[PDB]
């Protein structure tokens, strides 16, 4: 069934499981013809597939050639983002093949089903959880090579970087959803309140910068104030 | 003229005849129905006064034996069974004819609403969907499961329907995904009809019996296989031109003849307004469409 608050701590027990999101898979700019009509130019997207219990991110990248010639691509995206994750399945050793994929987008289900027909034991699933991982393209490193690629490609990251090491699944997603649902409400605000003090760096391997445990809870304070605050800014209160 | 003569009418009941009805009272001087149009397949069905629970009822070809009806007082119902001593049978249809002891099938002479719902409709098909192979004649009923149903329980007494499952390993060819999901023309025209049916006329038979039984039988996994049946045409996007136009006729007769009080539970809202209004054969059902916003527009 759907997955939603009640059923949360799923996400952190012992079967393997992917998040999917297709939001960024087809990326347009809108402009405006010599002719005065509109037209639509395709940037470089990506499939953001994750595991919530490990970190390990399959950023498969969507080079605009993939659209050429093609018709309806909002439609064939979907197709498109579920043909990538079955060859992903695939490509895995079974033992590290999913037991189940959340889509965070109800209409990728039956794409997905049908290109995992093969797999009638992996349980493609929705969620009722308005994740904020359309906010991925906010991640100066992830935008990086998102933009520079030339070819297809997948790039494989953590996106706890080292967190797991001193706390838990639980709390690394947690941290994780704070700060990307800050970057999708004020990405300004919320990318300098990562980087405003230049004493903390972010390493090479890593996409976040390296907060002491105390500099985190200061962190994920002032995310929380963002958010409340721009919630006010938005609806006045 | 064929006749269906009946031992006696022991319970009241109300006793179908094709789309024809009429009420019998308990132990009144009924033996049967005459006057049966030969050439067609039919179906004689019986909803009991006490319990309308389980309508049942008898397919069943003249022109393949001699049939009559036999209230069973252990089982509880009436039974069709049939006759092998021809001269005993005509000699039993002769006194109950000269004694005028049955009703006639009262079929208006302009009146083809039977041949169009059963035009395509074999016996041999029939006993191939339901499998009981030492009769000549078929028993349906409202609670029988169909073969999908059972897989999502006992199969002696099932609906024995082709199985269509649009998202399934035989609908789509692998490398042809969104291809086949979204034009299931792969899936009519090579699986079904060159594969399995074999032609159109096997096709809208079964379509045809599908309906019959959700309409006098209220049979859910008929109605659930006749919509399956439509949605197929409709949603391929290459549809022999000579099976869209006897779609198109078939369907309205159907239409037609259901009970207005009950296109609540025998008509599937969504398969309906997406095959007349968003697919591929959109278009391509002028008489249907036109039956279906005239008598039910709530629906759509
Ligand atoms: C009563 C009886 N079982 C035997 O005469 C019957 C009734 C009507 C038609 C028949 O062929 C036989």
């Amino acid at each position: 069934g759907a997955m939603n608050s009640s059923n949360y701590a799923e996400l952190f027990n012992n079967d393997i499981k992917l998040f999917v999101d297709d939001t960024n898979v087809y990326r347009v700019t809108v402009h405006k013809t010599f002719e005065g009509n509109v037209a639509t130019k395709a940037i470089n997207g990506c499939i953001f597939t994750l595991n919530p219990k490990t970190g390990h991110l399959f950023l498969k990248i969507i080079h605009t050639s993939v659209w050429a010639g093609q018709k309806r691509l909002s439609q064939l995206a979907k197709w498109k983002t579920a043909e990538e994750v079955s060859a992903l399945v695939r490509s895995l050793p079974k033992e590290e093949q999913p037991k189940q994929i959340i889509v965070t987008r109800k209409a990728m289900l039956d794409p997905l089903e049908v290109h995992m027909l093969d797999f009638p034991n992996i349980a493609i699933r929705p969620t009722e959880l308005r994740l904020p991982f359309s906010a991925a393209m906010s991640i100066d490193k992830l935008s990086d090579v998102v933009m520079k690629a030339t070819e297809p490609q997948m790039v494989l990251f953590n996106i706890y970087d080292d967190w797991l090491d001193r706390i838990s699944s639980y709390t690394a997603f947690s941290r994780l959803t704070l700060l990307l649902r800050a970057l999708k409400t004020n990405e300004e605000s919320a990318k300098m309140i990562l980087l405003s003090d230049p004493t903390i760096t972010i390493k090479s391997y890593h996409l976040w910068p390296s907060f002491t445990d105390e500099q985190w809870i200061t962190i994920e304070s002032q995310m929380r104030d963002l958010i409340l605050t721009e919630y006010g800014r938005k609806y006045n209160v | 003229m064929n006749t269906v003569p009946f031992t006696s009418a022991p319970i009241e009941v109300t006793i179908g005849i094709d789309q024809y009805s009429f009420n019998v009272k308990e132990n009144q001087p009924f033996h049967g129905i005459k006057d049966i149009p030969i050439g067609h397949v039919h179906v004689i069905h019986f909803q009991h006064a006490d319990n309308s629970s389980m309508r049942y009822g008898y397919w069943f070809d003249c022109r393949m034996g001699n049939f009559y009806i036999q209230y069973d007082p252990k089982d509880g119902l009436y039974k069709m069974m049939e006759e092998r001593d021809g001269a005993k049978f005509e000699n039993i249809v002769h006194n109950f004819k000269e004694r005028q002891m049955m009703v006639s099938y009262p079929k208006i002479d302009e009146d083809d609403t039977w041949y169009n719902l059963t035009e395509f409709v074999q016996m041999d098909k029939i006993r191939k969907i339901v499998r009981k192979d030492e009769n000549q004649f078929s028993y349906v009923d409202s609670s029988m499961t169909t073969v999908q149903e059972n897989e999502l329980s006992d199969p002696a007494h099932s609906l024995n329907y082709t199985v269509i499952n649009f998202k399934s390993r035989e609908a789509i060819r692998p490398g042809h995904e969104m291809e086949d999901f979204l034009d299931k023309s792969y899936y009519l025209n090579t699986v079904m009809l060159q594969g399995i049916f074999k032609n159109s006329s096997n096709y809208f038979g079964e379509l045809q019996f599908a309906f019959l039984n959700a309409m006098f039988f209220g049979n859910y996994g008929s109605s659930l296989q006749w919509h399956a049946m439509i949605e197929l045409i409709c949603s391929s996007a290459t549809v022999p031109k000579h099976m869209l136009d006897k779609l198109d006729e078939i369907l309205y007769y159907q239409i037609k003849t259901l009970p207005e009080q009950y296109s609540d539970i025998l008509l599937n809202e969504r398969v309906w307004n997406i095959c007349l209004y968003s697919s591929f054969q959109k278009n391509s059902l002028h008489n249907t469409e036109k039956i279906m916003e005239n008598k039910y527009p709530e629906l759509l």
